[PDB]
RNA sequence: UGUAGGAGACCGAUAGCAAACAAGUACCGUGAGGGAAAGAUGAAAUAGUACUCAGGAAUGAGCAAUUAAAUAGUACCUGAAA
RNA sequence: AUACUGACGUGCAAAUCGUUCAUUUCAAUCACGUUUAGGGGCGAAAGACUAAUCGAAAAGCCUAUUAGCUGGUUAUUUUCGA
RNA sequence: ACAUCUCCCUAGUGCAGAUCUUGGUGGAAGUAGCAACUAUUCAAAUGAGAACUUUGAAGACUGAAGUGGAGAAGGGUUUCUU
RNA sequence: ACGACUUUUUUGCCUCAGGGUGCUGUAAACAUGAAAGUAAACUUUACGAUCUGUUGAGGCUUAUCCCUAGUGGUAAAGUGU
C-alpha cells in the first residue's frame, strides 16, 4: 500500500460540459481518476476536497486542485482523496 | 405540370452513394499510361499532411491584368520521410482483368512495415515474415525469371517509415507503386537495384512539376441534407422544421427516386484531385530549406510555434499549390499526371520569392522566435 | 428517524425548522428521545443548537 | 300485487328474475336516476400443507409428508382455443 | 384573449403552455345569499346560454316507436331451375 | 353418470362474417415514450438492498403578490404516535 | 447517433511540470509618490474618484496547440478459435 500526491489540472477534463453540471464533473472526475489511477472500486472524497472543488461556486470549479492518494486495506481494498491547500501551482509535480 | 422554374440539380450525382470509404489510406485508381520510350521509373509517392501556409510568388505571366507583380497564394505543406521498397509485384492482362502472377519480396522489413500485418503487435509474439524471408536466392531468381517471361506490368511495394514523423501511429502505410518505363527486363532490374534501399521525393518528382493528388476528405459524421447537399432552406412559418427538402418526388413511380438527397454521411470520402503545381521540394539537411533569393535568412520551413496538430517538419518536404483533400495528420498520395501536360502553365518556372514561417496560431507577428526576443529585449 | 424530536425541537425554542443543529455523532441518544421535556434535556445538554441567523449587514447602505 | 302452498315434456351460471354469491349491493350521476361483476377442493380438512435443507424475504427443493388422487394445494372440478 | 394561424395536438389540459397583447374608480371586478325552468327561462342579441348536453336541456316512459332504405340472415347430398 | 338408429312425439336445434354481443388474447413492442416548474454534491447512519429514507457538511432556489402564517367552501380521520 | 473506423499498450503511452507558441492588457502588494480639492493642527496631520512607479506585468494557453529518455504512473487477463 501506497501514498500519493498528485496534482489534477480539473479544467482540462471539465471543458466539455455545461455550467449546470460543471461542478458535478468536476466531483465525479475526481473520484474517476482517483479509482483508475490507484486501482480500486472504492474511492472515498473527503468533505474537506468537496468543499474546496464547490467553492467559487458551480460556474467554475478551481482549475487545478492537488490530491493526496491514500491506499487502505481493512471488496478489502480502498482509497481516499484528500486536498492539500497551496500558496501556488507552479513548479509541482508528482512525488511519492 | 413543369416545375415553374428551372435551376441544376443540387449536387452533383457522380459520386452517389455518398457512403463512408473502406480505408484511412487512399487508393490509385488508375495509373499513367506506359509509354515505352522513357527510362522506369516511380509514378507514385506517399506523405503526409502537415498544414498550410501562404507564400509569395513573382508572376511572368504576359498579357494579364496582374501580369508583372508578385502575388500572394495558398500551399499545403506534405512531409514526406523517404520511402522503403520492399517487393515486387507482376501482373498480367486477361479477359477478365489484371492477376497478379508472383511477387518477390526483399532479404529484411523493418519492424515498421512488420506492425501493420498484425493488429496487436505488443500481445503478439512477433512471429510473422521470418521463414519466407529465410528462402534461398536461387528460388527469388526462379519467380524472377517467370515474371520476366510473361508479366505485362510490373509493380513496386513500397512503404512508410512513420518513426520518422511525428505522428502517433507505428503500423506504416503499405502502398503499391506502378513502374512505368522501357523494357520488362529494364523495368525489373530497376526495381531489384531499388530494392532494400530508401527513395526519396527527389527521385520520383522534378522542381514545376504538376501532380495530382489523392486523398480522403474531412469527416463531420451524419449531416442534414442542407449541409450535406447545399438545399436552400424552406421559409420560417413551417410546421415541422425548416432545414429539410420539401418533396422527395412526385406520385408516380410510386418511389422515392434516388436522385433526391436525403440526410447522411458527409467527408471520409475518397477524392482525386488533377493538376496541382509543386513550388519546391525540401532537403533534409538544409537549414536553408525554406529560405529564398530575396529573404536570405537561416530558417527551417517548420513554422513558428509548429504546425497545428503537427509540430515540426523535421525530413524532405513538398510545398504544393493550393489545397488539397483531408485533415490535419491524414496521409495524402501523391500520383504522377495521366498524359504530361502541355499547358502554358505546365511550361512555367516558379521562381518564390517568400514563404511564411510565422505563427499559424493566432495572427503571428515575427517569423523565428530569435526575430521575437530582438523584438522586445530583457524580460523577466 | 429523527423527524419526530427535529418537529418538537422547533417548538421548543420558538425557531424554524430550518436553524436547529442536531449533533451528527450520539444519534442514538437523540433517537430515544420522545417529549418535549426530552428536547429540553438535550438543550441543556449541549446536543440541540440553535444557529445563528444568515448573517446580514446594513453597513454598506 | 303481497304472502303461503303445490307444479312442470321450462332455464342450467355469457342461461333463467337485472339478481343461485353480503343485489337493488358495489359503482356512477348535482339530480330525476342509471346500476354491475362474481356458484363448484376433497369422501373426510375433527385430513388445509408437519419436518429438514437453501434463502434477508418471498419462495424453492427434499432422502422428509396429508390423501385413493396434490400435474386435487385453497388462482383449488373438468380445463378447449387464441 | 389580440397576435404568434408559436408550443402541445396517442396533450402537462376532452381548450393546457410560452411570448406578445387588451383591461385597472367604473356601463368596473369578485364572493356568498337570493330570484326566474324547457317551445320554457334568460340574452348590451351570437340562435348565445340554461352543469363537457342546445335552430328546442337533462331523466324515464308511451316504446321492442316507425323506416318502399343499409347491413346481416347458421349441416350435407340429390333433382328440376328463373 | 351415460345412451337409444326400435318407433315416434317435441323444440329457444346446427354460424366465419352482422363497424354483431360478451369474455379473453396477439403482431404492432421492450417501441412511442417517462422534456414544464434554474441544480445539486460529499460524508455518516439505518437496512437484505439506498441517485430520490434519516443526519451532518457544502452549494443553491422560493424571495413576504412566497411551496410562509392564518382562515372560507369542499374533502373527512387525510391528524399523532407506534 | 450507436455500431463501425483510426490508433497505441515500456526507444511507447498517460500524467503533471518546465520550455515554446500565442491570447488577454499591465495583478495583488507597497510608496514621508502624483491627484480636482477638501478640513484641522501651534510649516505638520487627516480624508481622496483617479493616476504613476516597482510592472509588456499578472492571469490563461489542450480539454481535439507545439516540444521534452524531465516527474510520477502503466491495472484486468477475461473470452472465442
Amino acid at each position: 500500500p501506497v501514498t500519493k500526491f498528485i496534482t489534477i489540472n480539473l479544467s482540462k477534463l471539465t471543458h466539455k460540459v455545461c455550467y449546470k453540471r460543471k461542478a458535478p464533473r468536476a466531483i465525479k472526475e475526481i473520484r474517476s481518476i482517483a479509482g483508475k489511477l490507484m486501482h480500486t472500486k472504492d474511492v472515498r472524497l473527503d468533505v474537506k476536497l468537496n468543499k474546496f472543488i464547490w467553492s467559487k461556486g458551480v460556474r467554475n470549479p478551481p482549475k487545478r486542485v492537488r490530491v493526496k492518494l491514500e491506499r487502505k486495506r481493512n471488496e478489502k481494498m480502498y482509497t481516499i482523496v484528500e486536498h492539500v491547500m497551496v500558496d501556488s501551482y507552479k513548479g509541482l509535480v508528482n512525488e511519492c | 405540370s413543369h416545375r415553374k422554374f428551372e435551376r441544376p440539380r443540387h449536387g452533383s450525382l457522380g459520386f452517389l452513394p455518398r457512403k463512408r470509404c473502406k480505408r484511412l489510406r487512399g487508393k490509385i485508381r488508375s495509373f499513367p499510361k506506359d509509354d515505352k520510350e522513357k527510362p522506369p521509373h516511380f509514378t507514385a509517392f506517399m506523405g503526409y499532411k502537415a498544414g498550410m501556409t501562404h507564400i509569395v510568388r513573382e508572376v511572368d505571366k504576359p498579357g494579364s491584368k496582374l501580369h508583372k507583380k508578385e502575388i500572394v497564394e495558398a500551399c499545403t505543406i506534405i512531409e514526406c520521410a523517404p520511402m522503403v521498397v520492399v517487393g515486387i509485384v507482376g501482373y498480367r492482362e486477361t479477359p477478365k482483368g489484371l492477376r497478379i502472377l508472383s511477387t518477390v519480396w526483399a532479404n529484411h522489413v523493418s519492424d515498421e512495415f512488420r506492425r501493420r500485418y498484425y493488429k496487436n503487435w505488443y500481445k503478439s509474439e512477433k512471429k510473422a515474415f521470418t521463414k519466407s524471408l529465410n528462402v534461398p536466392e536461387a528460388t527469388k531468381n526462379c519467380l524472377l525469371k517467370r515474371i520476366e517471361k510473361y508479366c505485362t506490368v510490373l509493380r513496386a511495394i513500397c512503404h512508410t517509415q512513420p518513426s520518422k514523423t511525428p505522428l502517433r501511429m507505428k503500423k506504416a502505410h503499405i502502398m503499391e507503386v506502378q513502374i512505368n518505363g522501357g523494357s520488362m527486363k529494364e523495368k525489373l532490374e530497376f526495381v531489384k537495384e531499388m530494392l532494400e534501399k530508401n527513395l526519396p521525393v527527389s527521385t520520383v518528382f522534378n522542381p514545376n512539376e504538376m501532380i495530382d493528388v489523392i486523398s480522403v476528405t474531412k469527416g463531420h459524421g451524419t449531416k442534414g441534407v442542407v449541409s450535406r447537399y447545399g438545399v436552400k432552406r424552406l421559409p420560417r412559418k413551417t410546421h415541422r422544421g425548416l432545414r429539410k427538402v420539401a418533396c422527395i418526388g412526385a406520385w408516380h413511380p410510386a418511389r422515392v427516386q434516388f436522385q433526391i438527397p436525403r440526410h447522411g454521411q458527409k467527408g471520409y470520402f475518397h477524392r482525386t484531385e488533377r493538376n496541382k503545381k509543386i513550388y519546391r521540394i525540401g532537403l533534409k539537411t538544409d537549414k536553408n530549406s525554406a529560405s529564398t533569393d530575396a529573404d536570405i535568412t537561416e530558417k527551417k520551413i517548420t513554422p513558428m510555434g509548429g504546425f497545428p496538430h503537427y509540430g515540426v517538419v523535421n525530413e524532405d518536404f513538398l510545398l504544393l499549390k493550393g489545397c488539397v483533400a483531408g485533415t490535419k495528420k491524414r496521409p495524402i498520395t501523391l500520383r504522377k499526371n495521366i498524359v504530361p501536360q502541355v499547358s502554358r502553365d505546365a511550361l512555367a518556372q516558379v521562381s518564390l520569392k517568400f514563404i511564411d514561417t510565422s505563427s499559424k496560431i493566432g495572427h503571428g507577428r515575427f517569423q523565428t522566435s530569435e526575430e521575437k526576443v530582438k523584438y522586445y529585449g530583457p524580460l523577466k | 428517524s429523527l423527524t419526530l424530536q427535529k418537529r418538537l425541537a422547533a417548538s421548543v425554542l420558538k425557531c424554524g425548522k430550518n436553524k436547529i443543529w442536531m449533533d451528527p455523532n450520539e444519534i442514538s441518544e437523540i433517537s430515544l428521545a420522545n417529549s418535549r421535556f426530552s428536547i429540553r434535556k438535550l438543550y441543556k445538554e449541549g446536543l440541540i443548537l440553535k444557529k445563528p441567523q444568515k448573517v446580514h449587514s446594513r453597513a454598506r447602505v
